[PDB]
Formats: structure tokens, C-alpha cells, sequence
């Protein structure tokens, strides 16, 4: 408070003074700016004038010439003049052309695209680690692969071992595969690209690889980056039948994803999170240990663990003193953590239909009973015993 | 008098340099605007000194005077994409009283 | 490109009103069955032109555009 | 259908004989009437299954008004309409 | 390019189909022998409204009627 304002007050009037000194004594000397400066800006503007025609640099020839394509049809063998970085002009780049006699007078253009914005999450999830009730061991296999080499890159470089690459979070539904991704995406504050696996099937032919080549290029540019692929199970199992390339198409796209993930490229820093619920379907080439390094696995929360999960959802909630948290845990016998969240949400909704702020013991008992009936047991382990 | 001063001088105004209609794609902080004349490509061109670049914003149909294509004025009508998709589907407004049953 | 004058609304039409003598020879007499269809389309196309008033009075929306599908 | 994924599930039964009467009245407010017509008795007689069908009884009644050049939607028109709408629906639905 | 030019023709038709309202004009009457390929943006209400059916099946009465007029 006292000292931060006090040092800023000295720095910001000392900055003022130095900028005045540089401005006065570089205007009276003609070798620096002065005479060249007041004529180049006015000339550069005036000579080329307007309209500046945008075009696309089709290709560049090493001799400061180029072949540029106007949308109006005529192509041109132009020259590359003043005020352009000649290494920045490459195929695909958009250039501004001098309309009287076609020469590249520069590129001033950001070229912002909806292709980079669609991958990008401006995420601010209220979730932080330790909104995961228990399953503490699993959290600390994920943080050692993704988050920790950004905090302390010292440990892996002292040891001499290359950081582990890639993870797959799989298990039963409701164990928080998505909830862990959100915790670890919040801390790192790396570029977090998100792309659901369903999107990689689209109707046209051969578009699958173009879409898959695009995602990883945005990521490699934005290192350090995370690419979370949600339910990559979806492309194997389903058959939307919009894509008229059939199953042959889905296979050729898959092979593209395999090359972008390691292959020949030698990309920058790109961690990958691959969430799935059924690892069987997934092509054995993808899961192969070399592209992914650690296969984290989850299981159905226990009776001791479910107390921790319940404590998180019941804290935010307002309660009467008549509630007993312990009788809601024991009745359910092996029910995931997704159901516990819905059981709290359902109770607060019953109390809001009765229009009383408190969530009493009865709203909990009606909600818990309704949620057990909605479920559907598991005829996988019923077969068994 | 307003009439006859206008008729005689009207012949010299009708040898117009023409005009064009573009649309603001995006602006930049050199006081210049990227506008698309529809049949052709796009052009980066500056505003006349009098209007501002603050007046101009997302997808305003703009006037141009064909010579340097100088932007002259915002046009009454705007073109916005989200209104046009809900218009072509065509769903008529309803009320709780119509549903009743 | 100054707008020096106007033209009529009937003019500068690529495709003009036929019927002078190109009107086809078929009539309701040559047509046979499909009696349900004849009645529908006469109610859809013919009755609104001759009598607009009937539709407003009764308070039904007039059938506007007509579509014909079939194999 | 997992717990917590949606939040509410609405079911719509086909309209009862009580509901049909209300729904048939909302469409009848737009067009003429005649004293003494019981919009309730036409809903019962119509077996039906949809409110789409119900709206078609009103439009078809207006078609029978044009052919005779009536001045008002009368009790005879609904009895003819019910039939035309029900017979057309049963030939395509069976 | 070919597709991008048809989209313009199809937008105009839809726009002026709602402008036709409150004229003596009866809207466009149009036929197609295909029904699966139609754009459903035409068959929304307020544009094309009435759908005519032409059957392929002929019962015994309706068949004699067609034979009668040709013969
Ligand atoms: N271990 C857990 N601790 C606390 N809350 C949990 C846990 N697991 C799930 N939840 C709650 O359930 C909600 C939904 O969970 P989530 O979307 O992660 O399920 P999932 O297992 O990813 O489902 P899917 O099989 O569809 O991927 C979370 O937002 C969270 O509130
Ligand atoms: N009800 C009928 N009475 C008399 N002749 C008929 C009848 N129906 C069809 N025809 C005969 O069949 C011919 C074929 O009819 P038309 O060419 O109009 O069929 P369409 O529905 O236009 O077929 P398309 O799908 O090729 O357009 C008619 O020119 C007519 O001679
Ligand atoms: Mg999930």
C-alpha cells in the first residue's frame, strides 16, 4: 500500500522526463529521424494512395518478385517494395497491392480466422482440484504428466528422462473423466484447445483429414498447449450415415490422426488428454504406448469415498438441522458420483416447487428414491454372482 | 429561385464519378477499413477525414464514391446473419393461451 | 450511371405473357377422372380470383401457393 | 439419459375428449360460427388422435362453406368435415 | 461456383413469396414428380401451403373413367 504507491510515483515521473529528452534532441538532428521521417510517411502514403487491392500471394520467387492473384482474375508478376518483411510473405498469405502498378506495398494484416476461434476455449471453470471428492491417487497420476513439467521443468532435466507424453482417462461412466480434465486445464494456464471426437465425422469426402490436420497446427503454434479429445470412442462405435464415404472414410481419417499425434512432423509441445468410456473399441494403433505413455484407469467410488463427494455438493447447499447426511450414503450401494450430484440437484428442485429456501430431510428422501429407479442396475456383474 | 439555380447546375452534377456499395468486414487502427464490393474482391481504403472510424462497426453496409472508393456514409439498412436464419425457417409467435389443452 | 429517366413496368421482361394463340388445346373435357383433384385445384386457384370476398367473410386463410407431387 | 445430464422430461399424451374441446375452440375463434353449435359434440364424435387433425376439421369446414356459398360455418359443415378428415387419415395410417 | 449461384436464385424466390401477400395474385403453382428432394424451406407455412396428391393406384371405377374419354 504505502511503499507500492511511493515507488510508482517516482518511476512514472522519471519515465516522463526521459521521453521528453529523447523527443527534443532527436528532432534537431537530421541524421536520425527529422528530415527523413517527415517525408517518408507522407510520401509512402501519397504515392500508392487508394484503393489498396487485397490479393493472395500464390507463390514467391527468390529474387524479390512474386506471382499474386487478384480476385478480379488478372495474375501479375509483381515486385516486392519498401516496408515489407520478405520472410513473412509465404504461400497463402494475404498482401496489399499498389493499384496503379501492381507491387506489394506490404502486409499489415492480422488475418484472424473463425478456424482458430472454434478450437479455442476462453475457459474460466469454477472447478479447481479438490472439487474431486477423494480418488486422490488418480489425481496424482494426471498432474505428474500434464501440469508438473510446466511448473518445474528442472526435475526432468536433472534426471535426464524425457517427460511422459499423453494420457487416456477411461473407466466407468460417472467417475469424472471430464471433471478431472477441467481441474487440470484450469491450473496450467496453457492454451487449452477442446475438440469433441464426434466432429471428426462430417458429410463430405476427404474433409476428415483436412479438419484433423488443422487442429494440431493451431496447437503447435500456441505451445505450451493441451488438446483434449472428448469421447474419441464415438467415431468407432457409431455410424451417423451422413458421411457417404462409409466405413472406409472413417478409417482413412483415423490414420491421419495417428500421424499428427507422433509421425514425422516433430511438433512442438502438445500434451494430449484422451477421454473415453470404452477402450476396447479404440484402434490398437492409437492406444499403443509411444504416443500415449500412461493409461490412467478409474473405478466406481467406494462407500468411504462417497462421503467426500457428498460433502462437496452439500456444502454449497442450505440445509435444515433435521437432515442426516449419513443415511443418504448407506442406502445406495455402489452408485457413481454423477448420481450423487443429481440427487442434490433434484432435492433442491423439490424444495423450490414448495417454495421454501431450506432443503429439509423429506426433500432428500424423495429425491434419493427417485434417482435409484431411474438408473438401470448393471446386467454385466449380475451375470456373475 | 431554388428551382432555377438547381436546374441549370444539374447538368454538371450528373456527370457523376458513380458510387459503389460494400460492407465493413473489419477495421484496423490505421483509420482504414476493409470493405467488399460484392462481385469483385475486397479493398482496404481510408475514410474521408470528416466521418470517424468509431462510427463504423460490425457489418454496416457502407457507401463509396468510385475514384478512390472513399467511404462517405453509413446506410440506413443493416445486414445481420442471425436474423436471416430465423426468418427463413418461419415460426410464428405463440402464447400460453393458444397452447391451452 | 446517372438515372436520367424511367421505363414502364410491363417492359424489359425476358419472358412475356403467353396465351395470344400459344394457349394449349386441352380442356376439362379431354381430361377424365381424378375428380377429387379437379375440385381441389379449382378451389385453390380459381375461386380466389373471381371471389376474394368469400374467403375473408368466412374467416379462413385462403390457400395461397399450390404444390403438385406424384409419381 | 444419465443422471444429471438433462434436468426435466416432459411427456405429452394424445389429447383426451376434454382437451380436444378446448383445442378445437382455439382454432374456431379465428372464423365464423353459428348460434347453437356445440363444439363439444363434434370433438366426441371425432375419434381423432392429434391436434393437427383437429385443426384440419376447421379448415375443411371452411371448404364446405365455399362450395355452397354459405354465409356462415354451420352445423352441417362440421359433420361432413369430420368424415373427410377421418377417412383420409385412416387410409394413410393403416 | 455452380452451387453458390443456385443458392441466390432460391433465396430470392423465398423472399418474394412472402411479398406476394395482400395482392389479388394467386401465388406460384408448381409441380415436381419428386417429393424427397424438395427443399423444406418452401413448404413452411406462409409460402407454399396446399399440397395436392396424385395417386398411382387406380381403383376399378376411376380406371373406367380414363378409358372412357380416350376411347
Ligand atoms: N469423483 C467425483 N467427485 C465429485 N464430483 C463428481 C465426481 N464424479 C462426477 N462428479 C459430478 O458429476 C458431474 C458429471 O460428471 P462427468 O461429466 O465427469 O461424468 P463422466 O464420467 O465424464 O460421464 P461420461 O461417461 O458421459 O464421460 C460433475 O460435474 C461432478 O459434479
Ligand atoms: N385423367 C386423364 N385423362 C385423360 N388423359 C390423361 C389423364 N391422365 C393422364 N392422361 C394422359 O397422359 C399424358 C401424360 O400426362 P402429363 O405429361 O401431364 O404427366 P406429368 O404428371 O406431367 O408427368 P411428368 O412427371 O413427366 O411431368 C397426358 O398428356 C394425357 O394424354
Ligand atoms: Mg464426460
Amino acid at each position: 500500500t504505502r511503499c507500492k504507491l511511493k515507488l510508482l510515483r517516482m518511476e512514472r515521473i522519471k519515465d516522463h522526463l526521459l521521453l521528453e529528452e529523447e523527443f527534443v534532441s532527436n528532432s534537431e538532428i537530421l541524421k536520425p529521424f527529422e528530415k527523413k521521417q517527415e517525408e517518408e510517411k507522407k510520401q509512402l502514403e501519397e504515392i500508392r494512395g487508394n484503393p489498396l487491392s487485397i490479393g493472395t500471394l500464390e507463390e514467391i520467387i527468390d529474387d524479390d518478385h512474386a506471382i499474386v492473384t487478384s480476385p478480379t482474375m488478372p495474375d501479375y508478376y509483381v515486385s516486392i517494395l519498401s516496408f515489407v518483411d520478405k520472410e513473412l510473405l509465404e504461400p497463402g498469405c494475404s498482401v496489399l497491392l499498389h493499384h496503379k502498378t501492381m507491387s506489394i506495398v506490404g502486409v499489415l494484416q492480422d488475418d484472424a480466422d473463425p478456424m482458430v476461434s472454434v478450437m479455442k476455449m476462453d475457459k474460466s471453470p469454477t472447478e479447481s482440484y479438490s472439487d474431486i471428492g477423494g480418488l486422490e491417487s488418480q489425481i496424482q497420476e494426471i498432474k505428474e504428466s500434464v501440469e508438473l513439467p510446466l511448473t518445474h521443468p528442472e526435475l526432468y532435466e536433472e534426471m535426464g528422462i524425457k517427460p511422459p507424453k499423453g494420457v487416456i482417462l477411461y473407466g466407468a461412466p460417472g467417475t469424472g473423466k471430464t471433471l478431472l480434465a477441467k481441474a487440470v486445464a484450469n491450473q496450467t494456464s496453457a492454451t487449452f484447445l477442446r475438440i469433441v471426437g464426434s466432429e471428426l465425422i462430417q458429410k463430405y469426402l476427404g474433409d476428415g483429414p483436412r479438419l484433423c490436420r488443422q487442429i494440431f497446427k493451431v496447437a503447435g503454434e500456441n505451445a505450451p498447449s493441451i488438446v483434449f479429445i472428448d469421447e474419441i470412442d464415438a467415431i468407432g462405435t457409431k455410424r451417423y450415415d451422413s458421411n457417404s464415404g462409409g466405413e472406409r472414410e472413417i478409417q482413412r481419417t483415423m490414420l491421419e490422426l495417428l500421424n499428427q499425434l507422433d509421425g514425422f512432423d516433430d511438433r512442438g509441445d502438445v500434451k494430449v488428454i484422451m477421454a473415453t468410456n470404452k477402450i476396447e473399441t479404440l484402434d490398437p494403433a492409437l492406444i499403443r504406448p509411444g504416443r500415449i505413455d500412461r493409461k490412467i484407469l478409474f473405478e466406481n467410488p467406494d462407500l468411504s469415498t462417497k462421503k467426500k463427494i457428498l460433502g462437496i455438493h452439500t456444502s454449497k447447499m442450505n440445509l435444515s438441522e433435521d437432515v442426516n447426511l449419513e443415511t443418504l450414503v448407506t442406502t445406495k450401494d455402489d452408485l457413481s458420483g454423477a448420481d450423487i450430484q443429481a440427487m442434490c440437484t433434484e432435492a433442491g428442485l423439490l424444495a423450490l416447487r414448495e417454495r421454501r429456501m431450506q432443503v429439509t430431510a423429506e426433500d432428500f428422501k424423495q429425491a434419493k428414491e427417485r434417482v435409484m429407479k431411474n438408473k438401470v442396475e448393471e446386467n454385466l456383474e449380475g451375470l456373475y454372482l | 429561385n431554388d428551382k432555377v439555380r438547381f436546374i441549370k447546375d444539374e447538368l454538371r452534377l450528373l456527370q457523376e464519378p458513380g458510387s459503389y456499395v460494400g460492407e465493413v468486414i473489419k477495421i484496423v487502427s490505421d483509420k482504414k477499413v476493409l470493405v467488399k464490393v460484392q462481385p469483385e474482391g475486397k479493398y482496404i481504403v481510408d475514410v474521408a477525414k470528416d466521418i470517424n472510424v468509431k462510427d463504423l462497426k460490425a457489418s454496416q453496409r457502407v457507401c463509396l464514391r468510385s475514384d478512390s472508393y472513399m467511404l462517405h456514409k453509413v446506410l440506413e439498412n443493416k445486414a445481420d446473419p442471425l436474423v436471416s436464419l430465423m426468418m427463413v425457417e418461419k415460426v410464428p409467435d405463440s402464447t400460453y393461451d393458444m397452447v391451452g389443452g | 450511371n446517372a438515372l436520367v429517366d424511367i421505363l414502364p413496368p410491363d417492359s424489359d421482361s425476358s419472358i412475356s405473357v403467353m396465351g395470344e394463340n400459344e394457349k394449349p388445346d386441352v380442356t376439362y373435357a379431354d381430361v377424365g377422372g381424378l375428380d377429387m383433384q379437379k375440385q381441389e385445384i379449382r378451389e385453390a386457384v380459381e375461386l380466389p380470383l373471381v371471389q376474394a370476398d368469400l374467403y375473408e367473410q368466412i374467416g379462413i386463410d385462403p390457400p395461397r401457393g399450390v404444390l403438385l407431387y406424384g409419381p | 439419459l444419465r443422471p444429471g445430464r438433462i434436468d426435466r422430461k416432459i411427456e405429452f399424451p394424445p389429447p383426451s375428449v376434454a382437451a380436444r374441446a378446448e383445442i378445437l375452440r382455439i382454432h374456431s375463434r379465428k372464423m365464423n360460427l353459428t348460434r347453437g353449435i356445440n363444439l363439444r359434440k363434434v370433438a366426441e364424435k371425432m375419434n381423432g388422435c392429434s391436434g393437427a387433425d383437429v385443426k384440419g376439421v376447421c379448415t375443411e369446414a371452411g371448404m364446405y362453406a365455399l362450395r355452397e356459398r354459405r354465409i356462415h360455418v354451420t352445423q352441417e359443415d362440421f359433420e361432413l368435415a369430420v368424415g373427410k378428415v377421418m377417412n383420409k387419415n385412416q387410409e394413410t395410417a393403416i | 461456383g455452380s452451387d453458390r449461384e443456385v443458392q441466390r436464385i432460391l433465396i430470392e424466390l423465398l423472399t418474394q413469396m412472402d411479398g406476394f401477400d395482400q395482392s389479388t395474385n394467386v401465388k406460384v403453382i408448381m409441380a415436381t414428380n419428386r417429393a424427397d428432394t424438395l427443399d423444406p424451406a418452401l413448404l413452411r407455412p406462409g409460402r407454399l401451403d396446399r399440397k395436392i396428391e396424385f395417386p398411382s393406384l387406380r381403383d376399378r371405377r376411376e380406371r373406367r373413367l380414363i378409358f372412357g374419354t380416350i376411347a
